[PDB]
This record gives structure tokens, sequence and C-alpha cells, in this order.
RNA sequence: GCAGUCAAGCGUUCAUAGCGACAUUGCUCGGCUCUUCCUAUCAUACCGAAGCAGAAUUCGGUAA
RNA sequence: AACGAGAUUCCCACUGUCCCUAUCUA
RNA sequence: AGAACUGGCGAUGCGGGAUGAACCGAACGUAGAGUUAAGGUGCCGGAAUACACGCUCAUCAGACACCACAAAAGGUGUUAGUUCAUCUAGACAGCCGGACGGUGGCCAUGGAAGUCGGAAUCCGCUAAGGAGUGUGUAACAACUCACCGGCCGAAUGAACUA
């Protein structure tokens, strides 16, 4: 649901049982992931998510109001070495994800930092409240 | 998710087949040919060069 | 098939006939006809959609 | 298709014998069934 | 739930429904065991076969109670339509027995498996299996009727149509045969038969439209005369936030009396007097003014063959439910027409280049030939882009030649000085 | 694993055999159905991508490339073969009465030992008006439902220090057996290039023997690598020229240089003849021989329908790594060292 | 989907051009399908089958003949009943172990005279055969002459037991 | 399951020496990991029935 | 009330314990 | 399950039952010849791909055995029967036609005319037609068969048993 086009395979930085902050200006600082939505299954292996793809997480760090619920959220930075189609290899400073409804429509109103091009990409309305692109 | 077996896809696959699918492989085959026989030709010349 | 003929209804709406000597041949030929026109996954009552034999008969009429 | 598997005609010796007990078996109640 | 209940799990049988669920319990359960085994894994094969049975009818008869609407829970127009189009206590008698045999059933599962830890034997065991099953089947059977009237119940409130009491309505009634049913017909998309006979509509059709931006909803009604067809309609009227549309046919039509429909309306006008009526025309004359006593009336008389005053009585009831610096354009867009999807003679778009072409997924559209150049001889773009080491964009300019001649004087005012030795 | 790829022994040889080919049309012009070379190098490559419908539609990517080395195949005999109950039966070859030192090679395990003398007396079977030559042509044209060319590798031309040409088996798909035993006859001691097989944009299966790792500890332990393997569906992206200059000029780039890096390949040369720059990863390791076969069947998706546009080649140095495209870009960064000046 | 959408769609449109061909054939071939049926399926299906044909068979006989005739015009692992004196009973039942799982109180008892089943409680464990042990332990096994309550109400105080409620569920009496 | 209601016939003649099927009516030691196999299949493939408007679904068939 | 390498739980930091192994040396 | 009596094994080789504790045969010195027992005679395998009358086609037939278990049955497989039925006053099948008026019988109810349902279910007229066998319409109509009758000309029908 929400995500625009096709999905193609970037490198996975963020398994389940990690802390990436919070981007947007809704009042949490921080997200711990519990599940990632649509994610391959090996024994043993952890579902482990990447850039712009929407994770199960809580707030760990935040207002109440934002908390007592789990709810999905995107991922915006994420600071493993991931390839780009464009030459390059690049990575962030720190994880970060956005949270958002089911449909993909954003709670907040903007997003600090850099925004992932991937991520941007798929997500419409992650660009919409997008400040930083790349 | 249909098979790589799948009857139906294979019959959709031979209606591709009759079409610009194996007359692009036509074409290509006789400019392949074609430098093949531009490739005698070469080597006849270089035959001449010592006949001379 | 070999030895079936296939004409268009001429001042009938909708028609397509289909005429020779084996009755192999032109009913087969028939039943293919309509079997290539499935109603795939949806209902019978409501979907009138296909090809369907409306009269078996002769070419000489006596 | 996959060919599943086919019941065997061997009886074995243990099959045959104990075959041969149950029908002696239905004699003696055939006989007793018989008086009543 | 709300409005409407198509979404319902099917109801079996009684007998199929056993069919389903003893089925079930042989194919996902092990079957096979010996005399000769532990009395321990005896116990477990049986004890394991009379609960999935059990979660078996358990499941079945859960997905019958809750699929159900809850009918004194719901709606009072729909706690009472259902009272109409079925005997609302013989509804509410079946999902009891549902919930009575679900219980049952629970209660037989419960005791065998207690009466199961203590069989001796595979024979009494087995015979307590058997017991177990059989019982609830015996439950099941007990059945035949009540699930008998849930399908039917089932599929015709499945396919029954979705009023919204609290959006703007409009019923339209008067006798049978008035000619409301053309008022529906001429006012939206829904097709109602107008067939020359009194009770043709049998239950309450639905028409959507929208005017001054907003959605209405006027029912077609199947008119009044008791009976659960008739008092599908008073109901309709009764609990609706609504406005009435008595319909009236002054002429030889309807075969029925003007004088019986002013009898009607004045012995109706108890439950609609709350509802403020509009009155539709389709000693004699003065009898018009009978049904004008009313306080709350409007007379107007209109053609359904005529398409404009139809839409005038729409209108008029819409209206008593509401109360109830310059910019800069381009002379090439101001002179230029319209796009009609129906002309065989204009401009021929991407989307049809592409069907032209061929396929969607398959057409490259080219960049080129889109774009405004000094010659269209060099519209097939190369640009280098990258020249040893050095890309080309960086370097690129005009007037790079006089630029480069400024350099060559740089060069001769360096050449004869003797830095080249 | 996949019990498919057993038994997981050593291979017969590092020159896997074709298994199967390309099936025949009666109709279709003269032309090879496969050619060998010499896998060695791998490089980037950057292209536009007018693949239509992708999230990559009017876009750039980057992808890797291999560069297999292929010298003119210099063709030395033809086989027939008779269709039987038994399978094919191969009735008579055929040589070309003057080979090489290469092939000549090829028949001793130790060459310098030997007095050399291989076909002298087939040679001399030739030395008339042909009479028993035309004869098991004769015997091949009348016969034999599918004819195979025997060629062999120009081994020299190749930076390999191995001297020693491999004998190869390739069929033909140009119909009327007659003018494929002719075509044979045509081409007796003459050369077939690269690019008289292959183009761009054409899909190939490169069969290879897998870079052999030993031994190794139902999953059980044993053999690893040396096993010959098919892969299937490699686009080729640029047949090359040896004579040419700036083989690594694009369309883009435009600069005279040779796709060979700075200081070569690892472990192997340069390019000194024809190549192929397949897409993707062949099979093997560098230095490994491998035969390009094409494609068994009409493979047409849009994945094999759509022209390569290449744009840029990588040809930094493998060995370390890339900063500089020729050496004259390394220098020219750089500017002037010690022992220049 | 306004109330008969498909019947008003019949009603207008038909069913298929083809709807009585296929109906009329299909009713032709089921006369062989049923004994194409019957030949196949085997395993389980077979004998559900064989059980459905029988009961269509009989049910059928039934129509006809009716027609035709209105034509004319240590532990115990058995189940035991224990008195309400529980608590503290056994003098001389030093560790003879009844579990509660297997104490039924109320016999599926009907009437000989009147075909009516009354589900009664049971007051008193009277003669059992096979073991006078039993009678003293309340053992009702088949034979067991049992004392029938009428709180709820001609009729007969005891009833003898008939099923062996160690194999099936309850207890069933007959009265005597 | 117990008791009754039918009831094809057979009972040594045969319904009043009796047995009697399907129905029906009475109330009520556990768990970690791998290999192979079975189908009594949860999903994927193709079908049949279903108030199956579409979507979604329920039952059933072939199918390891 | 500090303790005692007492025990448990939580918060913060850390790590190949693991996701998921990879390489080198003895 | 308990007795009695009886065989066999046990202290017993050999022929056969493909194989073997109790199954069929069998009076063990060493040899030769003939004849047999049980079991057999397609080839393995010694001995008839004998002869004669039949029955069976099995989507894993069957060769098996006090004919014992799933076993009572289902089947438009096939062959024999038995008991009642029709039949050149024309059998079954087949189309062609009639298939009626009282009468839209009474209650039912918006509308139910045989065919949503509740009770009798009657008369007349015939060659024969039911207060109606199903399809059908809102209700009718129309068609259908059960009942006759017209050409058609020899067998056919039902219920059981093996």
């Amino acid at each position: 649901n929400g995500a625009q086009g096709t999905k193609f395979r970037i490198s996975l930085g963020l398994p389940v049982g990690a802390i990436m902050n919070c981007a947007d200006n809704s009042g949490a600082r921080n997200l711990y992931i519990i599940a990632v939505k649509g994610s391959g299954s090996r024994l043993n292996r952890l579902p482990a998510a990447s850039l712009g793809d929407m994770v199960m997480a809580t707030v760990k760090k935040g207002k109440p109001e934002l908390r007592k619920k789990v709810m999905p959220a995107i991922v915006v930075r994420q600071a493993k070495s991931w390839r780009r189609r464009d030459g390059v290899f690049l990575y962030f400073e720190d994880n970060a994800g956005v949270i958002a409804n089911p449909k993909g429509e954003m709670k907040g109103s903007a997003i600090t930092g850099p925004v992932g091009k991937e991520c941007a990409d798929l997500w419409p309305r992650v660009a919409s409240n997008s400040g930083v692109v790349v | 998710a249909k098979s790589l077996r799948a009857s139906s896809h294979l019959n959709a696959k031979s209606v591709k087949r009759r079409g610009v699918f194996q007359k692009a492989v036509d074409a290509r085959e006789q400019r392949i040919s074609d430098k093949l026989k531009e490739d005698l030709l070469k080597q006849k010349l270089e035959d001449l060069k010592k006949k001379e | 098939r070999d030895g079936v003929t296939i004409e268009f209804s001429t001042n009938v709406k909708d028609e397509i006939v289909l005429s020779g000597n084996s009755v192999e041949d032109v009913s087969q030929n028939a039943a293919d006809l309509q079997q290539i026109c499935r109603v795939r996954n949806k209902d019978i009552r409501k979907f009138l959609d296909g090809i369907y034999v409306s009269h078996k008969g002769f070419i000489t009429e006596d | 298709m996959r060919v599943r598997k086919r019941q065997s005609r061997r009886t074995s010796t243990k099959l045959k014998e104990g075959i041969k007990k149950k029908a002696s078996a239905h004699r003696k109640k055939e006989k007793k069934m018989a008086k009543k | 739930m709300q409005l409407s209940w198509k979404d319902i799990p099917t109801v079996a049988p009684a007998n199929d429904l056993l069919d389903i669920v003893l089925n079930r319990t042989q194919r996902k359960t092990p079957t096979v065991i010996r005399p000769g085994f532990k009395i321990t894994r005896i116990r477990a094969f049986y004890m394991r076969k009379v609960k999935y049975t059990g979660e078996g009818f358990v499941e079945k008869f859960e997905d019958i109670l809750k699929g159900f609407p809850n009918i004194n829970d719901v709606h009072p127009f729909h706690r009472d339509l259902m009272d109409t189009l079925y005997e609302k206590n013989h509804y509410k008698i079946s999902l009891a027995a549902i919930s009575r045999a679900k219980s049952l059933v629970e209660q037989v599962a419960r005791d065998y498996v207690r009466l199961l830890k203590f069989g001796q034997s595979l024979f009494q065991c087995k015979q307590l299996k058997r017991a177990a099953l059989g019982r609830m089947a015996t439950i099941v059977k007990k059945l035949r009727d009540p699930l008998a009237y849930l399908e039917q119940v089932r599929q015709h409130i499945g396919r029954l149509p979705s009023i919204d009491p609290n959006t703007r309505t409009l019923l339209i009634c008067g006798y049978p045969n008035v000619g409301k049913s053309s008022f529906l017909r001429c006012i939206t998309k829904s097709d109602v038969d107008v067939q020359p006979y009194a009770f043709t509509t049998k239950s309450l059709y639905v028409g959507h439209f929208d005017y001054k931006y907003l959605r209405f909803q006027a029912i077609d009604t199947p008119g009044i005369l008791m009976n659960n067809i008739e008092m599908q309609s008073i109901y309709a009227i009764a609990h609706l936030r609504s406005c009435v549309l008595y319909f009236m046919d002054l002429s030889e039509q309807c075969g029925f009396t003007i004088e019986a429909q002013v009898k009607l309306f004045h012995s109706i006008k108890p439950l609609f007097a709350n509802k403020s009526v509009m009155v539709v025309i389709n000693e004699r004359a003065q009898l018009l003014e009978s049904v004008k006593e009313v306080p709350g009336v409007e007379i107007m008389t209109s053609s359904c063959q005529l398409e404009e005053n139809v839409m005038e009585v729409r209108n008029k009831a819409c209206e008593k439910l509401l109360a109830s610096r310059t910019p800069f354009i381009p002379e090439s867009v101001k002179n230029l027409k319209k796009y009609d999807p129906e002309d065989p003679n204009r401009r021929k778009l991407a989307r049809d280049i592409e069907a032209e072409n061929g396929g969607a997924g398959v057409f490259n559209v080219n960049l080129k030939d889109k774009y405004l150049l000094e010659d269209d001889e060099w519209k097939n773009d190369i640009m280098p882009e990258i020249l040893d080491g050095k890309n080309v964009y960086d370097f690129l300019d005009p007037e790079i030649a006089a630029k480069l001649q400024a350099l060559e004087e740089e060069e001769e005012k360096l050449e004869n000085e003797g830095f080249y030795n | 694993g996949h019990l498919g790829f057993l038994p997981r022994k050593r291979a017969a040889s590092i020159r896997a055999r074709v298994k199967a080919f390309p099936k025949d049309d009666r109709s279709k012009p003269v032309a090879l159905t496969s050619f060998l070379g010499y896998k060695a190098g791998m490089t980037t490559i950057v292209r536009d991508l007018d693949r239509p419908g992708s999230k990559f539609h009017k876009r750039e990517v980057v992808e890797a490339v291999t560069v297999v080395d292929t010298p003119p195949v210099v063709v030395v005999g033809v086989v027939g073969y008779v269709e039987t109950p038994r399978g094919l039966r191969s009735l008579t070859t055929v040589w070309a009465e003057h080979l090489s030192d290469e092939v000549k090679r090829r028949f001793y395990k130790n060459w310098y030992k030997s007095k050399k003398k291989a076909f002298t007396k087939y040679s001399a079977k030739y030395a008339q008006d042909g009479a028993g030559i035309e004869r098991e042509l004769a015997r091949i044209k009348k016969y034999a439902s599918v004819v195979r060319v025997l060629v062999h590798t120009q081994i020299r031309k190749t930076p390999l220090a191995q001297k020693k040409a491999h004998l190869a088996e390739i069929q033909l798909n140009g119909g009327s057996i007659s003018e494929k035993v002719d075509w044979a006859r045509e081409h007796f001691e003459k050369t077939v290039a690269v690019d008289s097989v292959f183009e761009q944009n054409e899909m190939i299966d490169a069969i290879a023997v897998t870079k052999g790792h030993g031994f190794e500890g139902v999953a059980r332990a044993g053999q690893r690598g040396y096993h010959s393997r098919t892969s299937i569906n490699h686009k080729i992206y640029r047949v090359g020229k040896g004579d040419d200059e700036a083989n690594g000029a694009t369309s883009f780039d435009r600069t005279k240089k040779t796709i060979t890096p700075m200081g070569g390949f690892v472990h192997y040369g340069e390019i000194k003849n024809d190549f192929i720059m397949v897409k993707g990863c062949i099979p093997g390791n560098r230095k490994r021989i491998v035969t390009l076969r094409k494609s068994l069947y009409t493979n047409t998706s849009r994945k094999a329908l759509e022209e390569v546009s290449l744009k840029w080649i990588d040809t930094a140095s493998k060995f370390g790594k890339g900063r500089f495209q020729t050496p004259a870009e390394k220098h020219a960064f750089m500017g002037t060292l010690k022992k220049d000046l | 989907p306004q109330n008969d959408y498909i019947e008003r769609h019949i009603k207008q449109h038909g069913k298929r051009l083809d709807h009585e061909e296929r109906k009329r054939k299909r009713e032709a071939r089921e006369s062989h399908k049923i004994s194409e049926r019957a030949q196949k399926l085997t395993g389980w299906k077979g004998k559900q089958f064989a059980k459905k044909r029988y009961a269509e068979k009989v049910s059928m006989r039934k129509k006809i003949k009716a027609h035709e005739q209105s034509k004319v015009k240590r532990m115990i692992t058995k189940h035991t009943f224990v008195g309400e004196g529980f608590t503290r009973r056994p003098v001389k039942m030093e560790r003879i172990i009844r579990p509660s799982a297997l104490r039924q109180k109320k016999a599926n008892v009907t009437h000989p005279e009147l075909g009516v089943t009354v589900f009664l409680p049971i007051l008193a464990v009277k003669k059992n055969p096979q073991s006078p042990m039993y009678t003293q332990l309340g053992v009702l096994t088949k034979g067991t002459i049992i004392e029938v309550n009428v709180s709820e109400l001609v009729w007969g105080k005891y009833a003898q037991v008939t099923n062996e409620p160690d194999r099936d569920g309850c207890v069933n009496a007959v009265l005597l």
C-alpha cells in the first residue's frame, strides 16, 4: 500500500531490534523496529529493513501521544553503504525513519535532514514533507 | 504464480515468436552471414598479395 | 479444418456460418469457436457474452 | 503422473496361517449358532 | 455494523455442514494407529480428534453468530426493516438455536475428553470417540430448519439496498402504479419497471443524484393501499429523516379513484406530519384543496414525458431539504480549441501515438524531435560529455574561440620572454 | 544443494565441450553456431537505459561486464555425422592438408622430443588431383545428417605462455548439407573472425570449467569447483578489433584508448586482437578457455531486443585501485616527476 | 445489487443462448455419470457415494409405495453412581479409587408402556449382576437395576440398564 | 447409545416360534536441527457447484 | 546505611552471541 | 475360556507347498532298474503354448487358502436364470394430434386460474383426459407427461436370484 511504481533491491541495514532516530516534527525523537512489512523468509534470519521500506515500529523516546500504539514507519536515512545506478556507493550519518498511516500519508508537517533519493521516489507524500532530498 | 512450464504462457510466447521477436533475429542472422561472406574476400585479397 | 468454408450472414447482424462436407469438420470447428470464448472467473447468469451454435442444418434444403 | 504405491499379492506365512485359524474360528461359531 | 451486510460466510444446510466438519477431522488429523501401541498414544490420538471436531463445529457456528447483524442493536430503521421482511421472533429463535448448539458442542467435547483419559482398550477409546462425534452430529441434525432459514435470509439480506439515515433523503410515495416509477427512472440511473399492474415493485429501490454539490438519495417505494411489502414503505416514511413526495394520477390511469388517494393521504397523515410533505400531480378540483388543509403541503403539476418539470420538482425538493496587476495567458492557448474525445478530426496525442506504434510498455519515447534547435539536422544529439579525465560541460561556454585567442595572446607574451629553455 | 549438478566431480578437461546445439533451419544462410576464445578480464560500463516500462527509462545504469579475448578462429577440418537409432555416429572427418605448429602440438603431450611427424602421410595422401579427399567429401555430402566444423584458436596472438591450441567442433545451422560441406571446402587453412559469428545486442551462452577450489569440507564433503558449467543469456555489449585503436572509445567518451586497463588485466596480459565484451560474469577464471554458443532458440524478450548505447568504458587500474583511465591522464594530473626532469 | 439484480436481468436479457441445451444434455449425461462415478471413486468417496445412493433408493421406494397405497383410498475404570453421603463413606473400601469424571448422576431412562424418555436422576444402585462388590460400589454395567427419582413424574420406581456406559456417553435404562 | 416407528427377506411351512439394513422419533515428557518419504493439500496451477452484479468468499474435483 | 566478586530485575554503554559469516596467524 | 479323547512335533532324515516349528506326501542299510504319492507340465523348471465346453477386460485384474476380514451394498459392466406382465383386438421406442367442460371448486390474499401453500379431492362427457406431472407468468397463457387415439410392425416390460 502507498508505494509508487516498482521497488528495486538496495542493501539491508536495519534489522528487527534496531533503534533509529525520528525525523518528522510529530513529537517522537527515536523509533524501535519490531517487524518489517514485505520481507523475505529464511530459517533463523531476522527481518531486515532498508531505506524506503515501511516497517512496524514503536516510539521509545518521544511524546506519550505518539506512544501506546505500534504504527507504520518509513525509513528515510540508512547509514549503510547502498548502491545507486549512477556509479556511486553512498551512506548517511545516522539511521532515521518517519511515522505514517498504512495509506502512506504523513503525520508530521516537515522532515529534518536529508531524505534518500529512493525513498522519496517510492513514497510521494514523504517527498511532499521533505526539506532536503539526497 | 504461473510456472515456467505454464501452458498458457508458452502459447502466449509462441504468439510473440511469430511476430517481431523472430524477424529481428532473422535480420541479425543475415547481417552476420553477410560479414562472414565479407570475410572470404579479404582473405582472398591476402591470397592475391602473395600471388602478386 | 481442411474442408470447412466460412462466410458471414448478409442482412443478419452478428452471424458466422460454417459449411462443408464432413460432420466432424463442421461441428468440431463450431465447438472450437465457442470454447475459446469461455467466460472466465465470472457469472453464467449475468454475462451473456459468447459465440453460440444457433442452427445445425444442411446446405441444400428440400 | 506420480504413480502411487501398489498393494502386494504376496501373502506372508503369518497372514496365511492366521487366515486358517480365523477360518476354523468361524466354523466353531457357526456350529454353535446352528443349535439355537 | 453499518448500512449493508453482503459480507457473511455462507450457511451450510446442516447435512452438508456435517460433511464439512467431519471430513476435515478425517483429512487434517492423523488417522492410523495400531492396537499394539502404548495406551498413552491411543488416548492422545482420540482426544486430539474429539477436540479438533469440537473446534470445527464451534468455528462454523461462531462465523454465523458474529456474521449476522445483531438485529436489536443496529439501528431503529434496520431493526424494524428486518422485522418487516423476516419474522423477527423467528430470526432471534434461529440465532438462539445456533448459540444453544455451539454451547452444546462445547459441552460434548469437554465431556468426552475428560471421559477419554480413563480408556483401557483401543475399542473402548474408539467407542467413546464415535460417541462424541456422533453426539455432535445429532445436535447438528436438529438444526436442519433454522440453517435452511439462515441461508435464505443470508442471500436476501446480501442483496438489500444500503440507505443512509444520516444523508439527505427524499421518499417517493403515492398509490401503487401512479407513475412514480417514471419519476425515479427520469431523475437518476436506476432501472425500475413501469409495468401496468398494482404491485410491480416489491422493495425499497434507491436512486442517488447530486445537486448543489451534495449527496442525495431518493427512495422509491412499493406503495400503500397491511402487508410486509406494504409496511416496509410506512416504516421507511416513519424512521427516515426525510421529505415525502406523494404522487397522484389526475387521469383515467392507475385504476384507482383519486378520492381513495385523499382518504389514504389523510389516514397516513399522522406519521408524515413531521416530515414537510410535497405533493406532485401527474367540487372535484375543490377536493384537492381538501388535501391542502394539511399544515405542511405543496401542490405541483408536472409531466414525465418532458424533462424540465421533473427537474424542477427536484429543485424545490432539495431547497426544502437544505432549510429542514494582470495574469499572464498566452494567446496560443486562448485561440486553441477544446479536446472532444469523439471527434474524427483532431490532433493525435502521445496516447494514440503509442497505440499506433504498438503497445504501452514496449514503445520508447523519443526525447529528441520534441526540443527546439537552430538546425534540425543535428536533432539526433550525441553530445560527448567527457574528454580525457575532464567533463565537457565544465569547459562548455559561448565565445570559447575568442577566449582561447585571449589565451593565445598570453602564449606569445610568454613565448619570446624565455620561460621554455 | 542442487541435485542436478551431480556428480559434483572434476571435469574431463579445461576445455569443456558444448553439450547441445541450436536447432536447424534448412533455408537459412550458412553461419557458425558456437565460437571460442580465452576468458580473461572484467570491467565497469555505464550506459543510458532505453528499457521502457522500467524505473530507469531515460536514466543511466552502471554495470559489470567481462572481457573474453577471442583471436580469429582458424578452420582446419569438418566432421559429418549420420543419424542412427543409437544417437549420432561420426563416419568421416576431413582435415586441412597443411595445419599450424599449434595443432600438431595439440597431438602430443611432449612436444620437444618428437620428430614432429604428425600429418606427413595425410598430406602425402592429398598429394595429387585430390581423388581420395573428394571421395571422402562425397562420402560426407551423400550421407551425414549434420556437419560440424573442426577449428582451433590462435594461441600465439594471445599473451598466454601455453603455445598449444585447442581443437573444437562447431555445427552449422545453414541449410542444405551440400552448402555446409562446401563452405568448409572454401575454408580449409582459412580463418574465421568473431563478428562473422556474433554482433552487438545478441544473447549468448558461455560455457566454462568453473574455477577449481580443490578439496572441501546431504551437504557432503569432497570436491568444490572445476566443474563444467553452462550459463545462458549473457548479452554481448561490444565486439572489438585488434588493428582498430580506440576500442575503449564510446559514442560519448571518444578518447583514443584500448579497453585494456593500465598495466593490463591481473594475472593476464593486454588484448592484441578481437574480443567480446559480454555483460555480467562468465564462469571460470582469467586465462580460462571459454566456448560461446548462441542462445539455442529465439529468446526475444525486451532484455534481448533492446539496443545497447555504451557511454563509457572503465579502463582504470584493476591491479591496485582505480584513479586514471590512460597513462596520459596520470601524468597530466600528477604534473612532472623526478626521473622525467 | 438493488434487489433482484439477476432475475430482472433474466426478465430483460435472458439466461444464455445455450442455457437450455447445456442443461438438457447435462441431465441426460447424469444417467451415465452416476454409473461413471460408481465404477470410479476409489476409497472413502466410494463408500460415501454408495451410502448416499442407497438412501436415494429407499426414499424413492417410500414415495412410490405410499403413492400405490393412497391409490386405493486399585482404581475402577467403570462408570459408577455414588450417593450423596460420599464425604467419609468408605468404611470397607480402603483404597478403592473412584474418579469424579466417571460419576454419572442422571440416567437416560425410557418408559416401556408409553414411548417417552424421561432424563431423571438416579437415587440408589440396587442389584448389579457379575459382582456383589459392584452393588456396594455402585457400578452401572449392563443389567444393573437402579432406583429412579420421579419428582418430575402410573409409574414404576425401578429401571434396568441396557447400555455399557464405559463405551458410550450416558446411562440408558428401561423401567420395570 | 438405549427404546420405539416403519420393514427387502429369511424363519423347518410361514410374517403372529423370532431376527431385521438405511431412515426416523423420542432428552442430551518437550524441544533443538537435518535427510528422505506419504497425501488425508494450508498456499501456489487448472477446473465444478454456490444470489457467484464486481471485488471478496464458501464448499467440492484433479493435483505432492 | 554502606556493603560482600551474594542473587534478581530494569536503565544506560559495549561487543561476531547472533542476523551471517568472511579473512589471517600459530 | 475349562475338560475329554484324538493326532503332530518332539529322539526323524527325504519329495512337495518359491521361502519356513506344527501345511500336503512319505516302513531311511549300500546300489541298479521300473512304477508312483503330494505337487505339477509357458520359460526360469523335469513334464501337453494338450484336448473339450464355457465365464471374465479389471486407471495398477486374477492365479487365495473351513469361499474368513473390511461385505451390507452401489454400477446405464457382462452372461445365465426365476416370478409376474404386455403383445398382429398391433408389444417397447419414436414423432403427429387430442389431452375436455362444471371450474378461475372452498378458504386463503395485493396478486395464486392444476403447478407459493391449508383440507377434502367430487361430478359429468368420452377413445381418454388427475380439483393436475414438472417448466413457466406477478396473475393468466404456452409447453410438457399419465391417459388415449393416428401411421410404424415383433417382440418387449418390471421385480428379484446367481
